[PDB]
């Protein structure tokens, strides 16, 4: 069982971007303890977001679907999993960051559990959010993901991971959530 | 000590801490027999050298002798002659062979140190501070001569080491590869010590195990020794931490492409070899013409690493940096980098200014963009005179304005590249380092000029004086920011093409020696990108450096904690910058920034007219500490290592008077920990008996929240003897820490003797 | 399979095993985009190359594009444009620039595979076995080209690399460094497997932890590959066991100088490169005129070490060696060196030939003694002549005499050094290799015959021809035990010097080419004093070699075990020999020598008279069972390894039939162990629904007291399936092999099909 | 390789990977009305060499809620042994005539293809064959709890304006968490 609550959160004392919240929260069973005549007019507008992908997904996350560990937080900075359907026809990947790098090396997000010769469509929305500095980075040069490729080619060859896309995801417990399709 | 032994033809070499011992063979060549903690003298140790018949083994004397030079340890090896590792050596003649034999002809012992005048060096001050030993080889085919220099400092466990090269027939030779010192052991059970990292994280420390091969790191930049490597390398026993063990260390005195090797052969015999990096190295000697190469620094120490750093602390500190800025303070300066990019005027210089006057800062320091067209990256780099649309009043006037005003003025200079926008591209192009009939890259929208050609320093000498000579100057930072690639020159030969970025590197040696010399009172912060060139070279010229372009509270306790190990604190820069990083974009309490910018020089980069009253008390407070407690921190102090970042989540460091009667001492924490153990402080460098007062500050931050803290239930001063503080620690609660931030928290404690 | 994808501009290599991507740049590069297992191809790949914007990033195209050699994977990299790493190319033009640039132009797709004439490689035997794919590149300002060859074999996972310079312009340039292939990844989670060992001790498997810098193995020696560093590369993942995990192997098809180097970079790429040594290499190109470099043979496994093994064993008993021997079985031969090095004569020897026919020897080879005046070794060397004070009736005589017993003669030959009072250096001692005014020093009495010049080998080939057709034989072999010193030549201008070290390799070369066309009937066995070059570019002119001069059952599992790693078992040599070690001493069981020679080519290097009658009973028992399991264990069959001498007490390995029809296992242990643990003993490669039985012989030789075993208290046949052989095991009583010896004791175990 | 999970409040069941030598190994629980915190009725045995997708796994688990002990002994010929049962520190049953007792339920699981297949095993079985017939396959509801909203502060009032909100956001249930008993305004009184 797993909730979302306030950000500047009783027990560390740490502030993490909502949406990182809600895509840890999302395995599990999704819940509020929270209040939410307390919250802004953007971010309400978010949480009705979360609750429509929850009803979307449970089914697949809860009662039908195998779950694979792919990267683990005992022996680095970043954790990664997923959970795959029975008959492998829709798939929900997950990827997780501690801590902030600069001029860092690149990144290959390898999957398991599909399988080989099947056509597989991955989604992914890397918008940005409320706490970007757009032109601190046009001062330093450094200013709909729907593509389709092969079983193999995502276990073997991983998705290419763009660490300026975790950087506008708040950068230092940013998250990224990608759904897979049979289509 | 230097002793000969004539009977046995021997030389022994020693001081109160370290022996080195060696010898000379039956074919004319140098034998190193221990080198290590000091031992009494006999008469013979001829013992110490054993030999025996193998298969596969070819000698080098007449037939019923045995002597191979595979399995003998030898000072600055040669190729060709019975041994198959890396040489030290290789000369290129006019018949086509690489073969040379450098058989031993006289030696001079003298006092004192000579001064290598190409290139900087360290210098004893009187006498009866060193001894020197000089050794003369020569080969009879070629008619050259080779003259090795050794070094030792009495009151340090210090060598130093070089190797001069002399012509002196009526033929030519080309030098291909020459090193400055080779050392060996009889055994590789031994780890080698590294400082890695790029830009924004420098000087990482790694770790590594012998194995059978070759073990090295080089540097191909060009203008530069760069920020992937450091020229610095230490062999460690694997059972060595902070305090106990024993170490080897060994630097190179030099800012230019370099080579660090460690070879390990089948039969245990390991090999380190520094110098000059031999790419693209061809230097042609004719009739009396001579070579220098730079000179290794080596130590030894058998009570860990900390000693090993006091040792290159100390030593950089009396006997490298200039007499002038030798037993001073550095000034509290104010810079303007990160407050505004590119957009400013003559008037909000002036207001940002007043307000950093009653906090107690004394310098104030201008950034790029007050010369020529610089509006933006790309254009106005080249010409050097002051931009009136900007500042109608000019850099006089300003300066003028600011002395008034009751502080200093500096300025930012990068005098090594142009831009293809500036006078001095459109004026004459063939100025830059270049090949005919080749693409030229391009780093930042700039280009570097061929420092080679004197016809270009004698340019860039003038037009710069001017504006030093016009106005009243104090303090100036070199910046630069491009690397060299296609090193070719158009004012030059078909040969001595393979000499280009040795003269480079000569060639800005020479302009700081002009402009050090002929302006003896303003201090200069070299800056090569933030900590790309940081050496005891630009040391010998510059007395500090600009450590890192990343000012994070954190991030700077890794880059400090691993440029620790080899530069003195006194060196590395440390100013305060804004709340939301430009660089990581993380946010950190005010106090753990000046908890970690005191170790170092004091600096600001804020903006303090845009910080609150209860900021402005805080920034008081800090500049009153850290004007108090330089004194200690920067002149007279030991620099203590207690707890590693790179093994843990805690950091921790503390520096000491020299006669253990004041300390200061940090505590910095990386991540929160809810429900952990008791954690205990304990110190490393005091005098037991001693009856110190431990004292810490401890208000909560304005970020803490109190009411949540009743509903989970949840000036000190106290006295001890130093043993108990070494032994047992001071206990810290980690309630304690968690008033103070929580998540990138610190602490401070000071000792009194009393 | 190869495609092109004209529309984007790639290259996908493929079998049914491996993949093999790469694409041209925009500025007319290749480079890397995928190595490893199969997968599917599509039209676009593009997203697999991504570009940044760092910082000291210097771009080699015009300024609105952002594209860097340092953040690229690139094959055949090149230094002085943008890139910083290690480079793998250098050429010297006469205006003394060392700068170039190849841009694709052309391509072309064939079947099958090509000769490289002047150095031998890999061959295929039919059209439909192997693709090979060739690229050419211009560089305009030099006017060269440079062509790039890749060679996929289908039914293995085998890619094989070379590259070719022409030079067509009126201009001359200076090769200083070329290498045969290059080959990058983007991650530096692996581990760097080689072989290191020295005489006596070869070839011992060694790990390393790939870390930041540069790691490498080199050979200096001149004349062979020599016995420290074997040219061989395996990169691994830490988790990798013999029978799981994923590796990739690098393998060099050259004898002479070599280096293999991987260079890791800050960004956690890693770069590995295999070539020739570019330590004493300058090749001058005039009009007209190319360069080969030799080949590079790599391989991919993804289940163990066990399969990359087993696909270089196929691959170089199949499409390496001549087809004159490819399917056939060794014979079994019998030497005199050991029994008698110097002091024999023709009666001595009639006396040992006689002895070994009831055996069932089928080969007597004589060895060093029988030319010129050799009664030591130091006199007689380069003198190709029967003594007649100790063979009367000469070597035809003898030979016909042999031959007359029933046996086959073999010989003595080493056609390479020559010593100082032969006939050879008094006639014209201008034929050493040498530099003037230089001292010459000596190996073993000995000095190297400058084969870089035609006229030595063509005399030395006549003085040797003439034995051959005279008499009647059919065995030789090669023996070379000295490096090459001061490479000069005599008969070369100032600017062909560099040069000897590989014109000697290829001289070598074609003696062996002239004297295999010559005579194809006769069978030859290289000898580098024992292991000194079992390079495989050896393999393709001699089928089997020497392994080593240590004969110690003890000692040779451990040689054996990290031979087999790249090189068949046909190739490795072995014998059995006396009790009273010569190199160790130590004294092992006639039953451990014999089960530990089995593995290999089998022999003796006994005096079978002195041996007593119940032991000249079981080398009758021994010769019967190699001549009836040399089939299945030489020509046809795998090898497993199943337990590692370098990490524990015991090793184990077995050769099981294609068909999995026939099987044989062998358990060897080093020390005795007291009062232990139950040993089990499981197998690898078999059928799991099989009916296997298993024989073995537990018959206790003598030194084992019956009447002690009494005081402290203390059928073979059974039939199992494949999963109980391979999950549970066969159970090891450690009282059975106490009665084998029970300090070095062993057993071998056979496997039938029902 | 012995694998187990351990932690304290706020932080549980972080995996640790201890080498075996010959001797004892052992995790225990003594909380008495619990199993606790600290350590979960668990054990696996791993080969040295095995990763998420490769080797072979042995996991024990216990099926009770209570003090327990599992344990793993070396001895000095190479032979190991595994037990897992009730903690034996204060158990003591007495058995009289025609009386009978009950051990707890042991689960084991073998894997030969990592640590993924063996964790896919025990989250089937204990899914399909553990759980009530009438919960096994449905979809748990979304709720909004309010402790960290209120804590014993709150009212009637309080909390329908909380419901109301969360109605047009699409939550389905509330739950009160403390303080609706009589006599419940600290940590003291009340229960």
């Amino acid at each position: 069982g797993s909730h979302v609550s306030a950000v500047p959160n009783h027990q560390m004392h740490r502030m993490t971007p909502i949406e990182t919240r809600a895509n840890v929260a999302y395995f599990g069973t999704f819940g509020y303890e929270l209040d939410l005549n307390l919250l802004s007019e953007a971010e309400l507008e978010s949480v009705k977001k979360q609750i429509a992908f929850m009803k979307e997904y449970r089914e697949l996350i809860q009662v039908d679907g195998d779950f694979y560990r792919l990267l683990s937080p005992f022996e680095g900075n970043e954790t990664a999993w997923m959970v795959v359907a029975q008959d492998k026809s829709r798939a929900v990947a997950a990827f997780y960051q501690r801590m902030n790098k600069v001029n860092a090396s690149w990144i290959r997000f390898k999957l398991q559990g599909l399988d080989a010769g099947t056509l597989y469509e991955v989604s992914c929305d890397m918008a940005p959010s409320a706490s970007y500095d757009e032109s601190l980075a046009k001062i330093y040069g450094i200013q709909v993901k729907t593509y389709r490729a092969y079983g193999d080619e995502l276990m073997q060859v991983g998705i290419p991971i763009d660490r300026e896309d975790l950087n506008k995801k708040g950068g230092d417990f940013a998250s990224l959530l990608y759904t897979l399709k049979k289509v | 000590a230097v002793i000969f032994h004539e009977k046995t033809k021997e030389f022994h070499i020693f001081n109160r801490e370290v022996s080195y011992l060696m010898r000379i063979m039956e074919n004319g060549q140098l034998e190193n027999l221990y080198y290590g903690k000091v031992i009494r003298d006999k008469e013979d140790f001829g013992y110490l050298h054993e030999e025996a018949m193998r298969s596969q083994m070819s000698v080098c004397i007449p037939e019923p002798g045995i002597l191979s030079m595979q399995y003998t340890r030898q000072e600055y090896p040669v190729y060709g002659t019975g041994d198959y590792r890396s040489p030290a050596l290789t000369v290129l003649q006019e018949n086509g062979s690489r073969l040379v034999d450098f058989s031993y002809v006289s030696h001079e012992i003298y006092k004192g140190k000579k001064g290598i005048p190409p290139l900087p060096s360290t210098y004893a001050e009187s006498e009866d501070e060193a001894e020197t030993l000089e050794v003369t080889l020569h080969d009879q085919v070629t008619d050259t001569d080779l003259v090795l220099t050794y070094t030792i400092y009495e009151d340090y466990p210090v060598i130093t080491r070089n190797a001069r090269f002399e012509q002196k027939g009526e033929q030519k030779i080309v030098l291909e590869r020459a090193m400055s010192a080779s050392v060996e052991f009889l055994d590789m059970d031994y780890e080698l010590v590294q400082l890695s990292g790029a830009w924004s994280r420098e000087r990482y420390v790694k770790n590594r195990k012998l194995e059978m091969g070759i073990q090295s790191v080089h540097s191909l930049n060009g203008t530069c020794g760069g920020a992937e490597h450091n020229p610095f390398i230490a062999l460690k026993r694997p059972q060595t931490t902070e305090n106990q063990g024993e170490v080897y260390g060994f630097s190179l005195v030099y800012s230019g492409n370099f080579l660090a090797q460690a070879e390990v052969s089948t039969f245990d015999m390991t090999r380190v070899m520094l110098g000059i990096n031999p790419e693209d190295f061809s230097w042609e000697l004719n009739q009396g013409e001579s070579f220098q190469t730079p000179e290794v620094v080596m130590v030894y120490s058998d009570r860990g690493l900390n000693k090993m750093s006091q040792a290159y602390h100390r030593l950089y500190r009396t006997r490298l940096m200039r007499v002038t800025w030798r037993d001073k303070a550095r000034p509290i300066l104010l810079n303007n980098w990160e407050a505004t990019y590119f957009d400013f005027n003559e008037e909000k210089i002036l207001k940002i200014a007043e307000k950093a006057k009653e906090a107690g800062v004394e310098l104030f320091v201008l950034d790029d963009g007050w010369f020529g067209a610089r509006n933006d990256d790309y254009r106005g780099l080249g010409d050097w005179y002051v931009n009136l649309e900007k500042l109608p009043d000019g850099i006089a006037g300003l300066s003028r304005k600011v002395e008034a005003l009751g502080l200093k003025f500096g300025l930012w200079v990068e005098l090594e590249m142009v831009n293809k926008d500036s006078d001095l591209y459109r004026a004459h192009p063939d100025w830059l380092i270049g090949a005919p009939d080749r693409f030229e890259s391009h780093a930042r929208h700039q280009h570097v000029l061929d420092f080679s050609r004197k016809e270009v320093v004698d340019y860039i000498y003038k037009m710069i004086a001017k504006v030093l000579r016009e106005s009243s100057i104090s303090y100036i930072k070199w910046d630069m920011n491009r690397y060299m690639t296609e090193p070719y020159s158009r004012g030059a030969d078909a040969s001595q093409q393979g000499k280009v970025m040795h003269k480079y590197i000569l060639g800005v040696y020479d302009l700081y020696t002009r402009l050090t010399t002929e302006f003896p009172e303003i201090l200069f912060e070299s800056c090569a990108s933030g900590g790309a060139r940081f050496d005891p070279a630009m040391l010998y010229f510059a007395p500090q450096t600009w450590t890192s372009d990343d000012t994070d509270a954190s991030e700077r306790t890794k880059i400090q904690y691993g440029t620790s190990y080899v530069y003195p604190v006194v060196s590395m820069g440390s100013h305060v910058s804004a709340v939301p990083n430009h660089q990581m974009h993380r946010m950190t309490p005010i106090e753990t920034r000046a908890n970690v910018a005191y170790f170092g020089t004091f600096g600001y980069e804020l903006d303090l007219n845009l910080l609150s009253e209860a900021e402005l008390e805080s920034v008081k407070k800090q500049i009153a500490f850290m004007k108090e407690y330089r004194e200690l921190i920067q002149v007279d102090g030991d620099f203590y290592r207690l707890l590693s970042p790179f093994e843990g989540n805690e950091t921790a460091w503390m520096v000491v008077a020299q006669d253990k009667s004041r300390a200061v001492a940090a505590f910095y924490q990386r991540m929160n920990k809810v429900n952990a153990s008791w954690i205990r402080f304990k110190l490393q460098g005091l005098d037991a008996g001693t009856l110190y007062e431990v004292s810490c500050d401890m208000a909560p931050s304005a970020s803490y929240d109190e009411s949540l803290a009743k509903i989970y239930g949840i000036v000190k001063t106290y006295r001890a003897y130093g043993d108990e503080l070494m032994q047992v620690g001071i206990p810290i609660d980690r309630e304690d820490l968690n008033k103070k931030g929580g998540d990138f928290a610190s602490l401070l404690y000071t000792l009194k003797k009393v």
